[PDB]
DNA sequence: GAGAATCCCGGTGCCGAGGCCGCTCAATTGGTCGTAGACAGCTCTAGCACCGCTTAAACGCACGTACGCGCTGTCCCCCGCGTTTTAACCGCCAAGGGGATTACTCCCTAGTCTCCAGGCACGTGTCAGATATATACATCCTG
DNA sequence: CAGGATGTATATATCTGACACGTGCCTGGAGACTAGGGAGTAATCCCCTTGGCGGTTAAAACGCGGGGGACAGCGCGTACGTGCGTTTAAGCGGTGCTAGAGCTGTCTACGACCAATTGAGCGGCCTCGGCACCGGGATTCTC
């Protein structure tokens, strides 16, 4: 049957950052496993704190606190960074 | 009723609604927000923007058009969050950097 | 008949096994010890070859991160030459033992 | 390895138990060797056995053994992690009960 | 058959070539043996928390899945496979 | 202690092997349950079967003779107790290789 | 408010063990730290498996196996066992 | 009818009902089984029953009638099972096991 | 006011006590400095966790729980004060 | 007048012996009141927050200076030298 | 300077990366409904700031000594290399085991309602132990 | 080897504050019953894994000469342990304020759930360009 991947969009992003480099298969699944992987970590971060606020949602907030303690310094600022736009964004479109 | 994907209206690459799905049936909460997976597929495209442009940058030097294992290898234990990012993170067909101890070269 | 001192052909090997990726365990044998150490837990066990792979692969990976732990404790002993004190060292200090 | 049967083990016939009633004598100092604790130097009481080594112990004494001095085997010296490495022997228990009441 | 003596598998030149890519110059004569010994325990944890996994599964083929699983439970998590 | 003198029956049911109906020789325990058998009984019974033959606890995963081993302390206490057992034993070893080389 | 926590079981299963032997309530508060912890490990690893396995519901199954991957050796074969008892016991009701 | 309680009904000290509400309420998955508590409550009994085992066994060697923190790091490192299931664990006011390098020992 | 030099008061004596207990005979003199260096790396990569985790609690203290949190976070997990 | 080494070997059995902090509360407290000035400004901190950092605290240095000891071991002495700090830490993975 | 390793340049081929097409199933849109929690308000508690007294502990300094750091010498044991051998690898074949899929049904657990008792907060008597003092024994150091 | 000095575990006596036990109660656990979907079971397809066979070497195994590094012994001088007097501030105990943790009521907006639908994304196919490998010079490293 169908097995969904982010081989696509990783695709999309690259062709976004470098337009006349391709990738191949092995990097593909290499893309796909680290995707997977942040965010069942985000996620599951989320998860921690949503249950340790006696909270039953998971909000910008929680994603954005989780991105926080994840990412390292400057990847993490510019992960806030990119969350709070897009969710702008959301919000006014 | 024209539709438009979420991904579209929040600027993003990253499938919004596949996220989202994946938070509903990932039994991470009882309820999942609107604006988390919007924020958590935008986490995602920056970290992979981020990997590709390095993997990118060092394939460029190396005189190869295709990123390779190795080149993502590189990238990753080269930048230095990226690398304590992954510190676990084993990349098959990766390789390791080329490095040798001092004492180990002759003066 | 030429002679390369002691040190060049071992440095020249580190570098070419730093440059390049492959694996370099032999597949076979490692294909055969993982299926008799896969004895002792169930019978008639069957195997993929991209389990396989990704065995070779982490301990392969996880070697040659033990060997570099082991050279820098080697090197802390004001010594070039690895050990099996270096390798207890660095286990020890990584908590697998 | 180790366990393949000699040419005589492969036929050997049922020793046939003595069924008929006479009694067997034995002295305090028979069984000594075998129903000694190797720790308290006396006969044994709450048996626990070792796995690797099949040596036999009074539970008290494993115990604090295992607790105070090395994680090895009194007598061979064989390592054993903790208490769960032995297991209490029953039959050991009904034999001691049987002999000496 | 019983698939005995096996873990000779790894020749000295393939830890030796191991040793070369993790930097190493000189190689005394028992680290062979050690890293034998290392490597056979790393399998056997390894290879035992997949195969569990694939006894769960009430399969008998181990998969890159489950070689994965066993992996990201040891903290080593493998990239590439899935 | 004094000397004591006890009949063998009480002893046959802690001395004899379920698997044959007689007396242990060569005794081999299994550790998962500390059973103990003759060495032939329970070494032919485990080619057909991974679990324990009197309480049906699994010995071993998949090969059961990595967890079963010799019980020298229950062989020399049988040979002790009953009379004329190791003597009886030997006396058939060496009739059996009397005839073949 | 109501804070719940395993110290009355705690305190009968020492009882239990060591008769005449009490306890502190820093020790109490540790062992309701260590019991808390291994909860949710062996949930968490039983939720990984019924997810990986597509199954939607804990069983006794996925517990089991939980328990056999944490837990070392005797530690896990023990615990098995003592699972496997108080499962039949249970449904032999 | 009279109420019994599941953790009567199994034999266990331990509350398997409170394991149950545990399981479901801690989006641990959509559905818990009815064998699923009791199994966990079995296995966080033997685990408590052994740690406080030792600790007891410490507390009497060392005189004392009350299991204290000290007691509780003891029967843990102590144990090579139990170290290595709480290997990342630190027990407040347990402090270490008396080991002193031979090569620091008098010659 | 904002502490300055508090890391001064990680005591020589009291590095030394913490070395005995950890089994070392002889101690060094940079010793000192490296372990005040390296105790301040450690100290600001939790408190940063746990202020981290207080800032979502929307709350202006820093309590044991957050302090446990963030230690469980970083492998650090600690027993004795909850959770 | 002991020789150097005895004191130093009955220090050892004594702090091992015993489980009491090490470091003075007072000036671990405004230690770490100094440091999370940086991250959050006018700050509270509970008496167990500030207990549970200090045990931490204490316990990675702890068995940090095992491991450090142990790499001196390994050098042949038995002096510990900020580079069997470092050593210890590279090897662990924190640098 | 001789010789081995490796980089730079040009051909060739091959195989899988990327683009195109068809389908399908899940993401969108719209609406309803239930409740999670946002917000305001109140309580009370424990965190902060300050004080003063006592003495535990840190600081500074003197001094001896033992141990870290060259330095040398040796000897033995990996290294490099040549020759032999051996089984890994690639390609190909063939069989069937079981992983994966689909359909049916059944029974097991979420859900709701009612009832009641198990555990939690609270209070109190009591004894395990931290502390104090004295003493005899084990370690250690020097003459 | 012995005697002095010091640290430490042993033997009693205090008194006390934390622990074990009694109690009210209320909220969460238990009993009963329903239903609907998840999972167990049966049948089937064909993917892929196991097993084998024949060359072809790449690579492993063995042996040998030897140079360099590991190990040991030696010497020194400096940095650290030990001890003592002094100075610093930690710890204790009580006081007082109050910012903020925690709990509660309301009602409101936000998220789950359901129906229709359609377009993004996945499976399959095809082709052509990037890369592996080939070989020949040219440069670099080594001894
Ligand atoms: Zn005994
Ligand atoms: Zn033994
Ligand atoms: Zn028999
Ligand atoms: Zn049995």
């Amino acid at each position: 049957t169908r097995k969904e991947s982010y081989a696509i969009y990783v695709y999309k992003v690259l062709k976004q950052v470098h337009p006349d480099t391709g990738i191949s298969s092995k990097a593909m699944s290499i893309m796909n496993s680290f995707v997977n992987d942040v965010f069942e970590r985000i996620a599951g971060e989320a998860s921690r704190l949503a249950h340790y606020n006696k909270r039953s949602t998971i909000t910008s907030r929680e994603i954005q606190t989780a991105v926080r303690l994840l990412l390292p310094g400057e990847l993490a600022k510019h992960a806030v960074s990119e969350g709070t736009k897009a969710v702008t964004k959301y919000t006014s479109a | 009723a024209k539709a438009k994907t979420r991904s579209s209206r929040a600027g993003l690459q990253f499938p919004v609604g596949r996220v989202h799905r994946l938070l509903r049936k990932g039994n991470y909460a009882e309820r999942v927000g609107a604006g988390a997976p919007v924020y958590l597929a935008a986490v995602l495209e920056y970290l992979t923007a981020e990997i590709l442009e390095l993997a990118g940058n060092a394939a460029r030097d190396n005189k190869k058009t295709r990123i390779i294992p190795r080149h993502l290898q590189l990238a990753v234990r080269n930048d230095e969050e990226l690398n304590k990012l992954l510190g676990r993170v084993t990349i098959a067909q990766g390789g390791v950097l080329p490095n040798i101890q001092s004492v180990l070269l002759p003066k | 008949p030429h002679r390369y001192r002691p040190g060049t052909v071992a440095l020249r090997e580190i570098r070419r096994y730093q440059k390049s990726t492959e694996l370099l365990i032999r597949k076979l044998p490692f294909q055969r010890l993982v299926r008799e150490i896969a004895q002792d837990f169930k019978t008639d066990l069957r195997f993929q070859s991209s389990a396989v792979m990704a065995l070779q692969e982490a301990s392969e990976a996880y070697l040659v991160a033990l060997f570099e732990d082991t050279n820098l404790c080697a090197i802390h002993a004001k010594r070039v030459t690895i050990m099996p004190k270096d390798i207890q060292l660095a286990r020890r200090i990584r908590g697998e033992r | 390895k180790t366990w393949e049967l000699s040419l005589y083990e492969l036929q050997r016939t049922p020793q046939e138990a003595i069924t008929d009633g006479l009694e067997i004598v034995v002295s305090p100092r028979s069984l000594h060797s075998e129903l000694m604790c190797p720790i308290c130097l006396d006969m044994l009481k709450n048996t626990m056995t070792t796995k690797e080594c099949l040596h036999r112990f009074c539970a008290d004494c494993i115990i604090t053994a295992l607790r105070s001095g090395n994680k090895e085997c009194p007598t061979c010296r064989k390592k054993l992690v903790s208490k769960r490495s032995l297991r209490p022997d029953p039959n050991f228990d009904a034999l001691i009960s049987k002999i000496y009441p | 058959k019983v698939l005995r003596d096996n873990i000779q598998g790894i020749t000295k030149p393939a830890i030796r070539r191991l040793a070369r890519r993790g930097g190493v110059k000189r190689i005394s004569g028992l680290i062979y043996e050690e890293t034998r010994g290392v490597l056979k325990v790393f399998l056997e944890n390894v290879i035992r928390d997949a195969v569990t996994y694939t006894e769960h599964a009430k399969r008998k083929t181990v998969t890159a899945m489950d070689v994965v699983y066993a992996l990201k439970r040891q903290g080593r998590t493998l990239y590439g496979f899935g | 202690h004094r000397t004591t003198r006890i009949k063998i029956t009480e002893l046959n049911p802690h001395l004899m092997c379920v698997l044959c109906g007689g007396y242990f020789i060569d005794a081999t325990t299994i550790i998962e349950c500390l059973h103990s058998f003759c060495k032939t009984c329970i070494v032919r019974y485990l080619e057909t079967s991974k679990y324990c033959p009197i309480c049906d606890v699994q010995v071993h995963k998949t090969r059961p003779l990595l967890n079963i081993r010799s019980d020298k302390t229950l062989q020399d206490i049988v040979y002790k107790l009953v009379p004329g057992l190791f003597k009886n034993e030997m006396k058939r070893r060496r009739d059996f290789y009397a005839a073949h080389p």
